[PDB]
RNA sequence: GUACGUGAAAUUGCUGAAAGGGAAGCAUUGGAAAUCAG
RNA sequence: UUUCAAUGGCCCGUCCACGGACCAAGGAGUCUAGCAUCUAUGCGAGUGUUUGGGUGAUGAAAACCCAUCCGCGAAAUGAAAGUGAGGUGGGAACGCCCUUGUGGCGUGCACCAUCGACCGUAAGAGCAUAGCUGUUGGGACCCGAAAGAUGGUGAAACCAUCUAGUAGCUGGUUCCUGCCGAAGUUUCCCUCAGGAUAGCAGAAACUCAGAUCAGUUUUAUGAGUAUGUAAAAUGAGAGUUUCUAGUGGGCCAUUUUUGGUAAGCAGAACUGGCGAUGCGGGAUGAACCGAACGUGAGGUUAAGGUGCCGGAAUGUACGCUC
RNA sequence: GAAGCUCAGACGAGUAGGCAGGCGUGGAGGUUUGUGACGAAGCCUUGGGCGUGAGCCUGGGUCGAACAGCCUCUAGU
RNA sequence: GCGAAACCACAGCCUGGGGGGCCAGGCAAAAUCAGCGG
């Protein structure tokens, strides 16, 4: 916009990238929350947190009850306790 | 959508009617009833209106409604009026009685300078 | 209401008169001493807004009428309902057919032309 | 003056599919054809559809 | 006229004249020249509901109740004061003395002129 | 600030509903709402569905601005909010999972005077480097 | 009319009008003459 | 329009000096990359299609559609292994009263605080685009300096390139009106030039309807007619945190003042006004006397004046002088 | 024309800088059932009108083929 | 008969006061030729 310009009304003077617990549950698809949430079901999920973009995943958040098995490259030492009252167990991938 | 949002677009500085000039600007549409670009006259913007207009030495009112407001083709009602001029006063202002009365005087204005034309 | 004008002799730049090459068009100047901008005895008059001419008329013609600039004939139509108030003027390229027409629908309806001649 | 000046100017594929959306509805407004400048006082109805 | 007044008017004793007035000047200023600040304007008193509206708490009505109220200097005299725009007078007709800027008690016509203000703003009004 | 800074025209529409109201009524409601609607959008941060739903259990409720959505959140309370937009997904989770969405035209038929509604904000913090 | 579309200004010649005693130019206000409008 | 009379009017730009014989055309803050702020639009824990592929028969270099990736954000911290997250006060709005109201009563967003905790977290706010402005780099607003380098042509000079070489500097820089409007100086840091913080000028976001401020003076003093201090008169709505310009020259006159002498002086501290300002008077005038300026009408003044030039008493009264 | 209308009061110097609103220029998209050999654009004029202003419109003359108002886009303005 | 160029803001009378332009005075008649100061 050279019309709009100062010049015009001048002229004439002079590799771990991080999850969290309370983010966990997103990363599985929304149908199958609506099936494995709050339902007790022997079979648990699995959110492979390697395949969605993450290797490790951090304590922040509260966790839903149901036990869910979460794998993941590496898990803190505090991430892995909070699933355990929750019921799940972290898998370590290879 | 409605009568407002159509206003700011077709009213307010672009449409196929307007005539801006040495400081206002003028409403060339034929169905107006200023000639000015106001809400209270401009069609395009408001809902039903009244206006006349001159035709071989005879006047003819144009009506119209909301519910036909959305079928273009036979959305305004004409009325032809070729008796005399204070009659087409009388047949004019007596159809609009039970219309909002404000603009019966710029309506009835309106067929006295096209009843001068045709003697002039 | 009457007409007034505040002032009737136009602005002209200063040393326009001396000059060829200096227009005869005004132009603010920018001197720090100019006499001109300090606005001395006996020197040209700078505008301002306090020349400004009254609302109620302005850009009106000494008769009363603000000048509408015509083109062809249903411009004309449009100031059917402002012939009290606006003068009809003909654009200086209209051609003689089409002025003619226009003067006489003016005529018909009773507005003023500016410059019918 | 440069060849290798902003000739072509990137825009939100977003906005372009609100702006397409709007032009749509406004397409449906015969209001809105009007001050466009299309002699449709005749139209029989807006929007206009015909056989196929 | 109080002590507070005494220094006020001695520092720019130069710069003003003032005197006691009497009951004609007082009543003839805000008769003919009586604008009152209402609602940060200078709005005349062309009539008592203007006094009212902005007065009438410290119970003064009218022009008179509101001259009354100056001229006896009263419990409130200042917000009565305060109400009233500085008036704006003319230069005086006839003129000055010729050097103006001395001292009235010295043939001038600054500083303390006593009752003389009085025979002054006749000539202001 | 007397009129605000975007061509939206669906704004001045709000504006001027909401300048007839300022005006017109004792409503301290109108008046602050009249005023953020002037406010950039820089001063009238997001607000989240969670804050919300925190805010309310710590009446419709009003934000001038926008209802982002909370993921980390599952089950959504039942909500009644009126906001200049709403986020797809945050409209989707007050509207399926419990109650639902007004708009600042609406709200003002539901309350003129804004009686029984509670005028939320966002956090106004951008960035804030240091 | 080939010094060829339009043909500006500086610049010059004539014609008409006007003023000019060691400046002119301009500004405000009016007269005189010229001219225009409503 | 032209001329005439009355009053007025130093030649413009630039920094005395430099430029200007006259005219027409040309002629200077541009494009672009990165960053920063602000406003708008789209979306929102996401966001960005335009490297590509698909597709487009009618302008197919457009529009339209999309796979995997990737950028920024979604978590920090340590140098690194590694590890890796409240209640009190006010307070915006609402409800509530007693019966208005006041006030009380709840409710408390933002934010501010105190007073608390968790490893910065505490119920994420960004991403893209366009615009404005600022700044840095590109020829970088336009013009302009003495050398040099390469490769040549003559007999060190010459020629075309590098080359739009180098600027701390010189000169110029193009339309109008309106609003607001300074500093012209302390502070420090500082080898060097400067950098500063502050003040003056603004723009946005938030408190009390205040006894909150004041180039003011009082009240009370205490001490030495003065001095400072705290605590009624008068006026005014007073505030604050955040950033962004411009400025840090000098001239004139007063106060003391110590050092001075044919006599000037010499030196500070201090105060103003001019510096950005026309106007009346002083015959003429940078600082003197008046007065701060929209465009006009009438009235009336200031300083200065009333013999004539010259608007206004060849006024009144009492005196002195050849 | 809610960007409107209406009542009221105060204020008007202004460099550096700060801030808003407008006038003109070449091209682009849209629009005006736009102007034109019955004379476009230009150019001239002791012709007129408008605006505080940049500027605009017009009468007459000259002239011969294209031009403009409005909303927006762009700059070798 | 042929026929330039430098140069050119505008010009050109002196005394006194602040220089040729300002203030107050003295004066003030066209057009020109020749020698020649500043």
């Amino acid at each position: 916009p050279t019309h709009v310009s100062k010049t015009r009304k001048l002229r004439g003077h002079v590799w771990r990238p991080t999850v969290n617990l309370d983010r966990l549950w997103t990363l599985l698809p929304n149908e199958a929350r609506d099936k494995y949430l709050g339902k007790n079901t022997e079979v648990a999920p699995v959110i492979n947190v390697l395949q969605s973009g993450y290797g490790k995943v951090l304590g922040k958040g509260r966790l839903p009850e149901t036990p869910v098995i979460v794998q993941t490259r590496y898990v803190s030492r505090r991430a892995e306790e909070k699933i355990k009252q929750a019921g799940g167990v972290v898998e370590l991938i290879a | 959508q409605q009568d407002e949002v159509i206003w700011q677009v077709v009213g307010h500085e672009f449409c196929s009617y307007r005539i801006k000039g040495e400081a206002q600007n003028f409403c060339r549409n034929e169905y107006n009833v200023t000639g000015l670009c106001n809400r209270q006259s401009c069609p395009l913007a408001n809902s039903r209106y009244a206006t006349v207009r001159e035709d071989n030495g005879k006047l003819y009112l144009y009506m119209k409604t909301i519910e036909r407001a959305h079928f273009p083709s036979k959305l305004w009602q004409r009325i032809k009026l070729s008796k005399n001029y204070a009659k087409a006063l009388e047949q004019i202002d007596q159809q609009l009685l039970y219309w909002p009365g404000r603009q019966i005087h710029r309506c009835k204005q309106r067929l006295t300078r096209l009843t001068q034309y045709l003697l002039k | 209401v009457n007409i007034i004008k505040k002032r009737t002799k136009p602005f002209k730049r200063h040393q326009s008169d001396r000059f060829k090459r200096v227009g005869e068009s005004w132009r603010k100047p920018r001197g720090i001493d100019s006499c001109v901008r300090r606005r001395f005895r006996g020197t040209i008059s700078m505008p301002k807004i306090g020349y400004g001419n009254n609302k109620k008329t302005r850009y009106c013609m000494p008769n009363g009428l603000k000048a509408f600039l015509v083109r062809n004939v249903s411009d004309v139509e449009l100031l059917l309902m402002h012939n009290k108030t606006y003068a009809a003027e003909i654009a200086g390229n209209v051609s003689a057919r089409k002025r003619v027409e226009i003067v006489e629908k003016a005529r018909a309806l009773g507005v003023k032309v500016t410059n019918a001649g | 003056t440069k060849t290798w000046r902003k000739w072509h100017v990137k825009v939100n594929q977003n906005e372009k599919r609100y702006a397409i959306a709007s032009a749509v509805a406004a397409s449906g407004v015969p209001s809105l054809l009007l001050a466009r400048g299309h002699r449709i006082e005749e139209i029989p109805e807006v929007p206009l559809v015909v056989d196929d | 006229f109080n002590k507070a007044i005494k220094e006020m008017l001695q520092v720019v004793e130069p710069y003003v004249t003032y005197g006691i007035p009497n009951h004609k000047t007082v009543r003839e200023l805000i008769y003919k020249r009586g604008f009152g600040k209402v609602n940060k304007q200078r709005i005349p008193l062309s009539d008592n509901a203007i006094i009212e509206a902005a007065l009438g708490k410290y119970s003064i009505l009218s022009v008179e109740d509101l001259i009354h109220e100056i001229y006896t200097v009263g419990p409130n005299f200042k917000q009565a004061a305060n109400f009233l725009w500085p008036f704006k007078l003319s230069s005086p007709l006839g003129g000055w003395r010729e050097r103006k800027f001395k001292h009235f008690i010295e043939g001038g016509d600054a500083g303390k002129r006593d009752e003389h203000i009085n025979g002054l703003v006749q000539k202001m009004l | 600030r007397s009129k605000p800074a975007s061509e939206n025209v669906y704004l001045k529409l709000l504006v001027k509903l909401y300048r007839f109201l300022a005006r017109r009524t004792d409503s301290r409601f109108n008046k602050a709402i009249l005023k953020r609607l002037f406010q950039s959008k820089t001063n009238r941060p997001p607000i989240s569905i969670s804050k919300i739903a925190a805010l309310t259990s710590r009446k419709t409720t009003v934000v001038v601005g926008t209802v982002t959505d909370d993921e980390r959140m599952l089950t959504v309370p039942k909500l009644s909010i009126a906001a200049l937009r709403f986020t797809k997904s945050a409209r989707a989770r007050i509207l399926k999972a419990g109650g639902e969405v007004l708009t600042l035209d609406q709200l003002a038929l539901r309350a003129p005077t804004g009686s029984n509604t509670v005028l939320v904000r966002g956090k106004k913090h951008a960035r804030e480097a240091y």
